RNA sequence: AUAUAUUUAUUAAUAUAUUAUCUAUAUUAGUUUAUAUUUUAAUUAUUAUCAUAGUAGAU
RNA sequence: UGCUGACAUGAGUAACGAAAAAAAGGUAUAAACCUUUUCACCUAAAACAUAAGGUUUAACUAUAAAAGUACGGCCCCUAAUUAAAUUAGAAUAUAAAUAUAUUUAAGAUGGGAUAAUCUAUAUUAAUAUUUAUCUUAAAAUAUAUAAUUAUAUUAUAUAUUAUAUAUUUAUAUAAUAUAAACUAAUAAAGAUCAGGAAAAUUAAUGUAUACCGUAAUGUAGACCGACUCAGGUAUGUAAGUAGAGAAUAUGAAGGUGAAUUAGAUAAUUAAAGGGAAGGAACUCGGCAAAGAUAGCUCAUAAGUUAGUCAAUAAAGAGUAAUAAGAACAAAGUUGUACAACUGUUUACU
């Protein structure tokens, strides 16, 4: 403990002048730098292709479709088992993937609708359900064919 | 309404219990549903299953 | 010293001693599960 | 200290201060006086310093001449043990030292 | 200690409303604010007028807001791609809803 | 044992010309979780660099961690001399120090804020740090080039400096910024890191190829 | 002579140059997958060269790469997985509590940039208006929580 | 004051609605000691290595 | 070092005003200091807080 | 002292749970929220980074980013231990259940290659508990005139100068440069209390690198305690000044200043400071309070079981202190009864 009888410590040793090695760096930063305003990244520097494969997740490059843009339920019907019975394997395969792509688009729209705006319109949901009906009909047809 | 509930089927037991309410207690839920909706939204007929 | 803090949580011990396997892998634990099923309990074991 | 007043132990300056031959030892498992039911069957037996049991020979079947390389303290018993080396084959062994 | 019998309606009511020190007092010491003929408390200032002067002080001494140049000259598309939206939790939603837990002072009556 | 590595100390131009492990260049990395920026003389970094650059952290400018997934290369600046590379690194570190300790009040003066007066954030991600890093790089490059400008053919015309960006969108306006006489006279170009492979995972390979290209211009 | 990381890099370069996959295709063929992926709005921490998806929980990083490439032609240069937690919820205090779903999300690095389309104005599209849902819920809670004399208090919905 | 709109003690918790509840719900990836690994049926692809790595089949 | 005003066909001395007395290298691995090198990076008068009212002599 | 439900009295009483706060502005909305400044408090923490746990409580739904070289898990290997598993008709025993012994499988709190000059795990060719770092060595310096001691050094950690390259990759190295702590790798060596288990090399091909954890809280309002409870709760860093020290004082950065506020400060209660003359006269009892004239270097008695046990002896000396003028460590002798001694006990008299 530091009593009052304490005796000050000496300063630790210093190497003489003629023995001190000079530093490897002799110059340093500029003593004139000033704080400048940040520069935001600008989108003008980008050439986004209009045919980018991410547009396939949108219909007509629309953020979210309107009731007018959606296909009316009256004019739409899912595929029938007999109509899929006489479609070649390539045709069924292609229809499957078209159905899946449309379902992906509907899925993103429905997620934005039920997560952000939280509405209960349930239109995209039934449309995707119709597509799913066609899909399992295709599966049935392929199994029965084999 | 951020829930993610539209992506998974969780709590199947509870959901089935709520969706299969006994028919003799239906007025209990009918009352709250009716009194919790506006006049221009509601109808004077009994919802059916 | 003070009492009341007898439950010291640890998922490892909780599952090993009160888990579903900890009961389904024995005669007695199987009987516990069967009895709870018969009573109609929703949750048989941790 | 009061605990050193009645501490006496014989000292044998010829004993070997190093470790034993690992190939002639096995880890000694501690039971605590408890049997296969987990209940204390022999009381007053419990925790202590970690130990290894030494595979010492009680049969001496082989035969031939063997030279004693060193004498060691074996914590698992009260007598010292003697490390042997066979003159013709050189295999190492442990026996009770006389 | 502990009460030994339930106290009667009479005793409770006379103990509470009986004595005059426990009774609220009619506020006689009201008068007319010279700056506006409305009611105010005697030997007290008028809150409407005090707040009006403070509002004048605020409008005339408010420090200019700080609007960084790089942000004020930033396009809407870049603003959208750099600073997108977010969802506010229930706590911040309620906190932002301020008119349900803060009251402004109410004007007094015109003394005639 | 050989405890000390190249990334351990601060390496000057004498060391760089004795070893010639990399051409004259400075690496700038972005943190994918906090948005912060880290400067290095080498394609890699260790805890010492983080300690040097984040000296006084707070609830806003938290001290980042050395989990290699959140650190990604923002840009690679290729200079004409090891002297200039060291000069630029020192300038960047000095200006970071000024921005976070000595002149924090004016840095805050310039930063963006949201309601409640906090620097705009999404999670613990604050975009302003990358923008500040780009501005500091511009300023440091300007000082570095202003220091020396031979503008003559002493022995060889010498190569022209470059900035290899991760993405053209990061740098701001190419006319309102990066359009000064010093840069034009030196012939500084703004190139892009090739995206023909997994950039994040094969970062080291890409940077090593870039270094070879710069070493042999 | 060449490190395996360098060999992987040349593999990916060769794939892109030849137009084939920039990866090694597996042998477990799936002709009719019924997996669905959900594109998501960019966050402040992403760049125009990144895209994030909500993908099946049982999905895989290689699976996302292959799915994107063969079904859409999109080449994901680097994929990264973010599996979210499920918070406890209960639709009412008198019901068993149960955890919310755990959603899986992956970020992909792309070659060419992408920016989403603009938000629609309230009057343009009927589905994109939060006033009616939010007002309905506010009326819901007000009517469910009006106990006594608040029934005559004018509503704000 | 945790919530500026509640100046007096009324029963509301620091967070959430109820402090108690059922604990016999199934576990998931986020719960358990560091040793706990449940998985998401997303990788039966290859073989683990004797050292710790993983080789894709 | 900034800002307003001039002594020639950025700017020197004044009127002052504002801000700062830092950083960065070496001395065998890390932290501290100590001294060299780099930089404008200072040595006198008052004041305050904390140590039981920090402490002792009065009032 | 029936059971359930509703409502009363105590009563608008007690309480609001260790705490520093004040203006201006957001807002003529605010003690309680946000911002700025002033002031304080914790600072070998009330900070930073983590483990376990948990109603995601977070800077949130547009949400916690991994081929590995400081990434954990996963996987290989096993300890303690576990197992409706395992063993010529026949493993042994047993009212059933079942219990033994052996195999096998499982099981960390443990072990597991390479890697910044960056690195490569797969298939086919053979089958070292715990503890310590010398009296003595060599040069040059302070050294005295033969001293001898006084020390980097009697052992390691790297960067510069020179003697050289295969069109400057590995070396042979002679010089220059450390004050005190601490770290991981050597070498030698001390006591007895004698100190884990387990999975084997070159070749030729080969690698497109799966899955899960990652927010915030974590001497706590985010876990265990019926509560936003002064309790319980595992690690590492923990500025500088000062010290033997992680004691004690301060506090640079950081964080914070609290679901109670403003007045007033009666009797009285709690925690704290001072006190004339006297000094245990109090009380069952010096209970409580007060009392320290170095903390370093000296010196230190009778007894004695010979152990500076007594001993940190008491009293005392040296070092600036002479009216005093931080916190902390240090609180006197002696007889007797009982018990050799250190230790254990009635979680809560
Ligand atoms: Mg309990
Ligand atoms: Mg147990
Ligand atoms: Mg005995
Ligand atoms: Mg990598
Ligand atoms: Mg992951
Ligand atoms: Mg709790
Ligand atoms: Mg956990
Ligand atoms: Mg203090
Ligand atoms: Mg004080
Ligand atoms: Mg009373
Ligand atoms: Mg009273
Ligand atoms: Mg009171
Ligand atoms: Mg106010
Ligand atoms: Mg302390
Ligand atoms: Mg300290
Ligand atoms: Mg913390
Ligand atoms: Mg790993
Ligand atoms: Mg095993
Ligand atoms: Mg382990
Ligand atoms: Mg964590
Ligand atoms: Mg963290
Ligand atoms: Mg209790
Ligand atoms: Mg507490
Ligand atoms: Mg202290
Ligand atoms: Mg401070
Ligand atoms: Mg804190
Ligand atoms: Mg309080
Ligand atoms: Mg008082
Ligand atoms: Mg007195
Ligand atoms: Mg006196
Ligand atoms: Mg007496
Ligand atoms: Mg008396
Ligand atoms: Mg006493
Ligand atoms: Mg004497
Ligand atoms: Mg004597
Ligand atoms: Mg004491
Ligand atoms: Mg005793
Ligand atoms: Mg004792
Ligand atoms: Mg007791």
């Amino acid at each position: 403990a530091r009593t009052k009888f304490t005796k000050p410590k000496p300063k630790q040793p210093v190497l003489p002048k003629d023995k001190i090695r000079p530093p490897t760096q002799l110059t340093h930063h500029s003593n004139n730098l000033r704080i400048t305003e940040p520069i935001p990244p600008t989108t003008s520097n980008l050439r986004c292709p209009d045919d980018h494969p991410l547009w396939q997740f949108f219909s007509n490059k629309k953020f979210i479709r309107s009731a007018d843009d959606l296909p009316p339920s009256s004019h739409i019907r899912p595929w029938s088992i007999p109509e899929l019975r006489h479609k070649s394997f390539n045709d069924l395969h292609s229809l499957w993937y078209n159905c899946l792509r449309e379902q992906n688009v509907l899925a993103r729209e429905n997620h934005l609708l039920k997560n952000i705006v939280g509405s209960t319109h349930d239109e995209f949901s039934e449309l995707s359900n119709s597509i799913r009906t066609t899909m399992w009909q295709i599966r049935h047809v392929l199994n029965e064919r084999e | 309404s951020g829930s993610y509930q539209h992506l998974s089927n969780v709590g199947s037991r509870v959901m089935k219990r709520l969706g299969n309410r006994p028919k003799n207690f239906l007025p209990h839920s009918e009352k709250f549903i009716k009194k919790s909706t506006p006049e221009f939204m509601k109808s004077d007929l009994k919802e059916v299953d | 010293k003070s009492r009341g803090n007898t439950y010291q949580p640890s998922t490892l011990k909780r599952k090993r001693t009160f888990g579903f396997l900890a009961r389904a892998k024995s005669k007695q634990g199987s009987k516990i599960l069967k009895r709870r099923k018969l009573k109609g309990r929703w949750f048989l074991s941790h | 200290s009061p605990g050193l007043r009645w501490y006496r132990s014989p000292i044998y300056p010829y004993l070997y201060k190093g470790r034993p031959v690992r190939a002639l030892t096995v880890v000694r498992k501690k039971h605590g006086g408890r049997n296969n039911s987990g209940k204390i069957t022999v009381r007053h037996q419990g925790g202590g310093h970690r130990n290894r049991t030494r595979l010492i020979d009680f049969n001496r079947w082989e035969g031939g001449a063997q030279t004693v390389q060193r004498i060691e303290y074996d914590p698992g018993r009260s007598s010292h043990i003697a490390l042997l080396k066979h003159n013709t084959t050189g295999e190492l062994s442990y026996i009770i030292a006389c | 200690a502990v009460p030994k019998k339930k106290v009667s309606h009479q005793k409770k009511r006379q103990k509470l409303y009986g004595p005059g020190k426990k009774q609220l007092k009619m506020i006689h010491h009201l008068n007319k604010c010279p700056s506006c003929g409305h009611y105010k408390r005697a030997n007290t200032l008028c809150m409407y007028c005090v707040g009006q002067i403070s509002h004048i002080w605020k409008t005339h001494t408010a420090k200019e807001e700080i609007k960084p140049r790089q942000e004020e000259e930033l396009s809407e598309l870049d603003q959208r791609v750099l600073y997108p939206g977010r969802r506010d939790t229930k706590y911040t939603k309620d906190l932002k809803d301020k008119d349900n837990y803060l009251e402004r002072r109410v004007r007094t009556l015109k003394k005639d | 044992m050989k405890v000390n590595h190249s990334i351990s100390r601060f390496r000057p131009a004498s060391w760089f010309e004795k070893t010639k492990i990399i051409p004259p260049q400075v690496y700038i990395f972005r943190n994918l979780e906090y948005g912060q920026v880290l400067y290095s003389q080498f394609p890699n970094f260790s805890q010492t660099q983080v300690d040097k650059l984040f000296v006084r952290p707070n609830w806003s400018n938290r001290k980042p961690s050395l989990r290699r997934d959140i650190w990604k290369c923002m840009c690679v600046v290729n200079l004409q001399n090891y002297k200039q590379s060291v000069h630029l690194y020192q300038n960047l570190c000095r200006l970071r120090y000024l921005r976070d300790v000595a002149q924090r009040k004016e840095s805050d003066k310039l930063r963006k804020k949201d309601s409640n007066g906090h620097v705009w954030y999404s999670g613990q991600y604050r975009p302003t740090y990358c923008q500040e890093a780009v501005a500091d790089l511009r300023e440091s490059l300007l000082k570095v080039f202003e220091n020396a400008t031979p503008a003559e053919k002493q022995t060889v015309p010498a190569k022209k400096p470059s900035i290899y960006w991760e993405d053209p969108w990061r740098m701001g306006d190419k006319d309102k910024h990066w359009n000064y006489d010093v840069f034009n006279a030196l012939g500084l170009e703004h190139k892009l890191i090739q995206r023909v492979g997994n950039i994040a995972r094969e970062e080291s390979v890409i940077l090593k190829e870039l270094a070879k290209l710069e070493s042999h211009p | 002579d060449i490190n395996v990381s360098e060999k992987i890099y040349k593999w990916t370069k060769a794939g892109i140059e030849q137009g084939k996959e920039h990866f090694k295709v597996g042998g477990n063929k799936v002709y009719f997958p019924k997996a669905r992926i959900i594109l998501l709005r960019p966050n402040a921490k992403h760049t125009p060269y990144q895209a994030k998806f909500i993908v099946p929980k049982s999905f895989n990083k290689l699976d996302l790469r292959d799915y994107l490439y063969h079904i859409y032609g999109l080449r994901a240069m680097n994929i990264t997985t973010q599996l979210l937690h499920g918070k406890f919820n209960r639709m009412n205090l008198q019901t068993t509590r149960f955890r919310e779903p755990q959603i899986k999300k992956m970020t992909i690095e792309m070659e060419e940039p992408f920016i989403w389309p603009e938000e629609p104005r309230p009057d343009e599209n009927s589905f994109w208006d939060s006033t009616t849902p939010d007002n309905m819920e506010k009326y819901r809670e007000e009517r469910l929580n009006c106990l006594g004399s608040d029934a005559n208090k004018p509503g704000t919905a | 004051l945790t919530r500026p709109w509640k100046k007096y003690r009324d029963g509301e918790l620091f967070y959430g609605l109820s402090k108690v509840g059922n604990k016999r719900v199934p576990l998931t990836t986020k719960q358990g000691n560091k040793t706990m690994y449940k998985g998401t049926r997303a990788s039966g692809i290859g073989r683990h290595t004797k050292f710790g790595g993983y080789v894709i089949n």
